[PDB]
């Protein structure tokens, strides 16, 4: 059922640690409801941000034409606050208006119909989540719960902010300067005494720093330390 | 790439002796910032932006350190030995 | 004006930098609607987390006596999943059941009626935001937009999660539950021996935990330990 | 203050014993979560997000633990003594 898959999506989103995981969760929900693609869009006055699974070629065209200005979907989304169904079929098929070209292209890219969840945020900001299908009519707007729909939009919104945030590293997890040097010289085949002679770090303390490096990288031996460091691109 | 091969032993040795001191200088300075960064984060007082500034300085220094150390290793390989440099 | 004050609250929440700012914003909304208190509650399993403006002594009673398992409001929130009005003037007594004791104590603390916004979170987690009043019938459930009420609940939930993330505590600097209990019993005038009889911790070990608590907070004596703990809001 | 004073000694003793048992059950539960948090903060294998969850557990449990202790303290006050809890 739609709400059964929605409850599942909500659990999956909570567990998402990055965008890739959020995309997989949203793709599962979309598939389960009969859709293929999804798109999250956020409009803060002038700037517009999106997180979606629409095809690459369609995205370049969409941005390379500022189709935001003519998408009947966006215009309607701000014109209402309930989950609604839309179809490119209701747009101009003949004539030379910009919507007719928008129609032909959207459909050629599999974005023929869908349902959109619109929500007005703070400061007039606009947010929306759409699920699209290349088919004629796939409409869950009549079964989807209005309140859960908003809950889902809000989680996706906040989840994305809690990612767009800076990297933020933990000092304890990073190799210290003297640790990094002992490891690099070890990877260069230098002994503890030659390393000391080179860095100024005391000889007997060198092996101490290597053991420390191993703990941070979880390596049982120096050769494994080098392999891990190489794989993480640190040496 | 291997333009160190066309250098004389005297040129290479001088390059290594000064590259070794530089190596030691960066280490001392980098260790200081890391420890400070270690301390700052260890404090729930210091803000996020003041902790990020220290992280970036760490990421930046680590980068130059890698580049400087790689170069020193190439000089030493072309030289064929490690000159004794006082502390 | 209710939904108007709601949109205003939404903006105030976005600009809120800390817990104090969120309380101010929530309190203003409450007053404009005819209430005088609010409470945000999150429940996972037997663990309850709160953020409210209900009186301190009521929190001690509610949290300390597990009222979450007897409170008709939490019960109502999981039987139905939409905004609802509730009043103690609807939980008949006619006896000395734990239910009458709960009702009378809530009343004595100024909590008589309210409206609650319930939302089922991820992994069986339950959350809700309520506005309470000591008067008999302050009901805005009939005019509060359901979708907007959910939005507010999600905003409060994530804003709080974001402010909590702004502070990373190092366990090595925090008192352990053991040290904490010994510090509170001392602040209540209990000797090491009386404390040991309450906690199950040996009398000599109690003095040892107080010593560790002092080193963590840099106190030279227990009266100082208590002073510094009070100043930091630990206890 | 008067919530418990209104009860007799035999009613209070029963409540106190029960409350002391809970006081100890919560202590053992919370101390364990704290030791996992303390251990994790030194384990490079744990991510900040997982760590933050432990921190929030410690904080939620601390508030509840203080509340139950305040409730037990008030019972003790009306009872007059600390009963033996086997
Ligand atoms: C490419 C990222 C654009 C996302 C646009 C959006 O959110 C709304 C939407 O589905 N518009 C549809 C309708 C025809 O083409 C689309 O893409
Ligand atoms: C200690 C803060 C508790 C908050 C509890 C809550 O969210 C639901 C609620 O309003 N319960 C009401 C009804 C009688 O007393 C209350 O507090």
């Amino acid at each position: 059922s739609v709400n059964g898959n929605l409850r599942s999506l909500i659990d999956m989103l909570e567990a998402a640690q990055d965008g890739h995981m959020i995309k997989i969760a949203l793709r599962s929900f979309a598939h389960s409801c009969g859709y293929d693609r999804f798109a999250y869009l956020q409009k803060d006055g002038t700037q517009v941000r999106t997180f979606h699974s629409y095809p690459g070629p369609w995205e370049s065209i969409y941005l390379g034409s500022d189709y935001f200005n003519i998408d009947p979907v966006l215009a309607e989304a701000k014109r209402r606050r309930d989950v609604f169904f839309w179809t490119a079929d209701a747009w101009p098929a003949r004539g030379s208006s910009p919507l007719r070209r928008f129609r032909d292209e959207a459909i050629s890219h599999g974005i023929r119909c869908g349902v959109t969840i619109p929500v007005e945020g703070s400061y007039g900001s606009a947010m929306m989540l759409t699920f699209a299908s290349p088919e004629r009519k796939v409409d869950i707007s009549g079964v989807l719960d209005p309140k859960k729909a908003v809950q889902l939009l809000m989680m996706v919104h906040y989840q994305l902010k809690i990612i767009a945030a800076k990297t933020v590293l933990n000092p304890k997890q990073m190799l210290s300067p003297r640790e990094m040097l002992c490891l690099v010289w070890a990877s260069k085949g230098k002994t503890a005494s030659v390393t000391a002679n080179l860095t100024g770090i005391n000889a007997r303390t060198v092996q101490h720093y290597l053991d420390k490096a191993r703990a941070k990288l979880d390596a049982e031996s120096v050769p494994q330390l080098v392999a891990i460091a190489k794989d993480r691109g640190l040496v | 790439e291997a333009r160190y091969s066309v250098m004389t032993k005297s040129e290479l040795e001088a390059l290594a002796v000064s590259a070794i001191r530089e190596h030691r200088r960066l280490l001392w300075a980098d260790q200081a910032v890391y420890e400070e960064w270690l301390r700052a984060s260890d404090d729930p007082s210091i803000s996020g932006p003041v902790l990020q500034t220290l992280q970036d300085e760490y990421v930046a220094r680590q980068k130059r350190s890698e580049a400087q150390q790689e170069e020193l290793s190439d000089i030493l390989d072309a030289l064929g030995f490690v000159p004794d440099v006082p502390f």
